[PDB]
RNA sequence: AGGAGG
RNA sequence: CGUAAAGCGCACGCAGGCGGUUUGUUAAGUCAGAUGUGAAAUCCCCGGGCUCAACCUGGGAACUGCAUCUGAUACUGGCAAGCUUGAGUCUCGUAGAGGGGGGUAGAAUUCCAGGUGUAGCGGUGAAAUGCGUAGAGAUCUGGAGGAAUACCGGUGGCGAAGGCGGCCCCCUGGACGAAGACUGACGCUCAGGUGCGAAAGCGUGGGGAGCAAACAGGAUUAGAUACCCUGGUAGUCCACGCCGUAAACGAUGUCGACUUGGAGGUUGUGCCCUUGAGGCGUGGCUUCCGGAGCUAACGCGUUAAGUCGACCGCCUGGGGAGUA
């Protein structure tokens, strides 16, 4: 069964990125809006959108440069069957440092960078490069 | 496969309202009466294999609904396995 | 663009396959080039139009069509046109001529094991069983014979069928 | 020309819906007869993306190779081409013009010494089994080559009639950078394609129309 | 549906 | 982990692992900070001293830890409420060699009784063994009995797998579709455990037409304890019990999500026009080709061997050995 909405959502994106498709579409939640947020805010997307007040449906609008897709991986880490949590002092680096590591602290999902600023270790939701 | 009627009564005596058709005691009724049913055929029919495989379905699905219940309302349980003449 | 809705209006002028207009902007006695009907330029032989029977009568700028045999095999409109604009005698089978009122040209060859008769001046059918024409007799007419008359008298699988009868009997 | 002469050709068909390669999905409107139907509604202001090329690539005078080898098309590239004195391959895409352009220039080369032979330089010489020999040598390399002899180096822009059909050049085009530009119709894959021109390509009243107008924009930017 | 094929 | 070693034969399922969605609360996990310790030396950094170095030293850093305390509480966990899109129930129908029990039908081989009827039959690459003048073979009539169900028949259907095909009846399991209502995460996987599990085989009691291990004879051959021929017992068949293995194979574990197509097959369901069994959709299962991608390649390719998640099984050179 689906025992990982994050991972479904990180994998919808990547294949809709493989796939050349605009826009992809999925169940929303709380957590799932939050990454939303912090991959706009960090432009691997254009917009992201949440319809429906019974079944939200969230939509993702993908971005691609010179014809390439822009998120050109995007892994989960921290993963049912493995939780991964770091201190601030041991948060990781995305493609030595141009990537993002989208990071679940104490006070919201901010990425890896933004972690170390605030002086925050948390769950390493994801790694996108 | 049990008769529309026998199915209508069990609703009706086990479900808060004629249409609650899909109640957790009501579910149980209706798979322990097949379960009861069935018992005689297949004391005659041992080598009735492939029925003896849905016949152990509805019990393991009668188990997990038990155990729902159970842990979810414990007194519900109780009337239930009592008015059905369940062990546990 | 509704503005294509006055060429989805082009569309109706002829679209399925039926009589169609049939632009010949193109001809050679190789393959007489048609050009109407759906795709653009075409290929289809010759039966009607040069090299086939002798008429030369398709000169430059006739519009025949060949009753779209294809929509489109594929950059293909249709092909040979045996019968196709003018198929006064046949048209899906022979249930439905145009007229049936005037004697059309007829010919009753008998069943040698089959028939393989040119029946209609347009098609060439073979028939099933007894019956094979009217029923003054039943096998006893191979002759080509001439115009007298022309009916219906037992269809069957409604493809190749092209029933007709012509004895002036009490036409059974 | 826009829809009006799109359509008084024919622009607008396209195979059968079961055979149609998905990456022209975007170009095209409907399936009407299950066979597709290419818009003429973005068509047009693509096709105008080639014609204001091609003028800047005969601004420069570079050198325009048209290709053609369908018969339906075949005698529409000859005498386009040879409208604007440009260069053309009607016949068989004689697999390696472009990748080996060092060695079909032997084949250029060996029948322009033929063809001074065959009509003054002293061809009616002996052993008749040696001067046909080179009528039917000159005929075949003027036939599948006669199209582009006096062309000189490679091209610098190549249009061509069913990317299918003639995937060969545009693999060869491709590989050495030269432009490429295309009628791809539905059953055709523009992704080598640069410049594509989405819409029914066999034809004469529709090809005309894109040589045509095609034939006369080279001439504009060459008259300059 | 005779033959094909042959 | 398709073919190199490697998916249990297939299921159910306890413990265990994992868990859809919103609000509230808790602060266990988690994170931050502080305090106490985590011996000295050794490693490392900055220095100092032996003529330099080895060496010896001063100070630091580190000792990834653990225990409290104070905060955050997004994510996981608990707790309490809910929600429905997962899961399940009901209502109507559907298609099917799904299973168990019982009966019956016709064709055919064999045998028995008889009639006609003669010298061959049967067999092979040839032949012989074998059958036949005690009257075979052939043909006809009437019985007996056992087994399997021609045509339909279909890379068709159902089943978890093994497997299941004449017709009829009784009992019975599963799948699926349409519309609605209902319950409200009740779920996915599964070590150990339990059940089912072709064929051969075993035990008891039956049955025994045909076929046929073993066996015998003839032939082939250098030999022929084989292929071929003529016979033939166990066994194939039934009831019950046991075995528990197969190239138990789509050599591809189960579940879920996403990612261009095309041609079919089969089973429902909707619209219109059933206006010619038509198109136009939508579900389920299934076959072939192929795209991106993947692969050592062969190849797979929306029924993935593509992109991911959950859980389980399994592999670590060949032989010895799946043996002791
Ligand atoms: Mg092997
Ligand atoms: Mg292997
Ligand atoms: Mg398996
Ligand atoms: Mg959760
Ligand atoms: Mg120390
Ligand atoms: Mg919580
Ligand atoms: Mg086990
Ligand atoms: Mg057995
Ligand atoms: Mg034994
Ligand atoms: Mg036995
Ligand atoms: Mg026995
Ligand atoms: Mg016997
Ligand atoms: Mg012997
Ligand atoms: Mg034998
Ligand atoms: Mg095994
Ligand atoms: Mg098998
Ligand atoms: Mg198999
Ligand atoms: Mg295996
Ligand atoms: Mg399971
Ligand atoms: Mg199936
Ligand atoms: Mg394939
Ligand atoms: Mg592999
Ligand atoms: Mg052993």
């Amino acid at each position: 069964s689906m025992q990982d909405p994050i991972a479904d959502m990180l994998t919808r994106i990547r294949n809709g990125q493989a796939a050349n498709k605009a826009a992809v579409t999925m169940p929303s939640s709380k957590l799932k809006v939050a990454i939303a947020n912090v991959l706009k805010e960090e432009g691997f997307i254009e917009d992201f959108k949440v319809e429906g007040d019974t079944k939200p449906e969230l939509e993702l609008t993908l971005k691609y440069f010179q014809g390439k897709a822009v998120v050109e991986s995007i892994q989960r880490v921290s993963r049912p069957g493995l939780r991964i949590y770091k201190r601030k002092d041991e948060l990781p680096k995305v493609m030595a440092g141009l990537g993002i590591a989208v990071v679940s602290t104490s006070k919201g999902v901010m990425t890896d960078r933004a972690a170390r600023q605030a002086g925050l270790g948390g769950e390493i939701i994801c790694y996108v490069a | 496969s049990l008769s529309t009627e026998a199915t209508a009564k069990i609703v009706s005596e086990f479900g808060r309202d004629a249409n609650d058709t899909g109640s957790t005691e009501v579910q149980v009724a209706l798979l322990t009466a097949q379960i009861n049913h069935l018992q005689g055929h297949f004391a005659e029919h041992k080598k009735d294999h492939h029925s003896r495989r849905g016949l152990l379905r509805m019990v393991s699905q009668r188990r997990k609904l038990l155990d729902y219940l159970k842990r979810k309302d414990v007194a519900r349980y109780t009337q239930l396995i009592e008015r059905l003449g369940l062990r546990r | 663009f509704a503005q294509l809705f006055e060429e989805s209006l082009k569309e109706i002028e002829t679209r399925p396959g039926s009589i169609v207009r049939g632009v010949v902007v193109a001809i050679d006695k190789d393959v007489v080039l048609v050009d109407a009907g759906l795709k653009s330029e075409s290929a289809i032989p010759a039966e009607q139009f040069k090299n086939a029977q002798g008429e030369l009568e398709i000169q430059v700028g006739d519009e025949v069509d060949v009753a779209l045999d294809a929509v489109e095999d594929g950059f293909g409109e249709t092909l040979l046109s045996r019968e196709k604009a003018k198929r006064h005698e046949a048209w899906i089978t022979l249930e439905k001529a145009y007229e049936d009122a005037e004697t059309v040209t007829g010919v009753i060859n008998g069943k040698v094991k089959g028939g393989f008769t040119v029946e209609l001046n347009g098609i060439r059918a073979f028939l099933p069983g007894s019956l094979v024409d009217v029923r003054p007799v039943r096998d006893t007419l191979h002759l080509e014979g001439k115009e007298l008359e022309f009916k219906v008298i037992k269809l069957d699988q409604k493809r190749n069928n092209v029933v007709v009868s012509r004895r002036a009997v009490i036409e059974s | 020309v826009s829809m009006r002469d799109m359509l008084k050709a024919g622009v607008h068909f396209g195979h059968q819906t079961r055979y149609w390669n998905p990456k022209m999905k975007p170009f095209i409107f409907g399936a009407r007869n299950k066979v597709h139907i290419i818009n003429l509604e973005k068509t047009v202001p693509m096709f105008n993306e080639a014609l204001a090329e091609l003028n800047k690539i005969a601004s420069r005078k570079g050198k325009i190779l048209f290709v053609g080898t369908k018969r339906a098309a075949s005698e529409a590239v000859k005498d386009a081409a040879l409208s604007c004195d440009q260069f053309f391959v009607n016949h068989r895409w004689l697999g390696g013009m472009l990748t080996n352009w060092k060695t079909v220039r032997q084949s250029i080369k060996r029948l322009k010494d033929l063809e001074t032979q065959s009509q003054d330089g002293t061809f009616d010489k002996l052993t008749k089994k040696e001067a046909l020999m080179r009528t039917r040598e000159l005929e075949k390399l003027e036939n599948s080559l006669g199209g582009i002899k006096d062309m000189g180096g490679l091209p610098d822009a190549l249009f061509v009639i069913d990317a299918d059909h003639e995937h060969i050049a545009i693999k060869e085009a491709n590989n050495l950078g030269i432009p490429v530009f295309a009628i791809v119709d539905t059953n055709s894959d523009p992704d080598g394609v640069d410049f594509v021109i989405p819409g029914n390509d066999d034809a004469i009243r529709a090809v005309t129309l894109y040589l045509g107008a095609v034939a006369a924009t080279v001439r504009e930017g060459r008259s300059q």
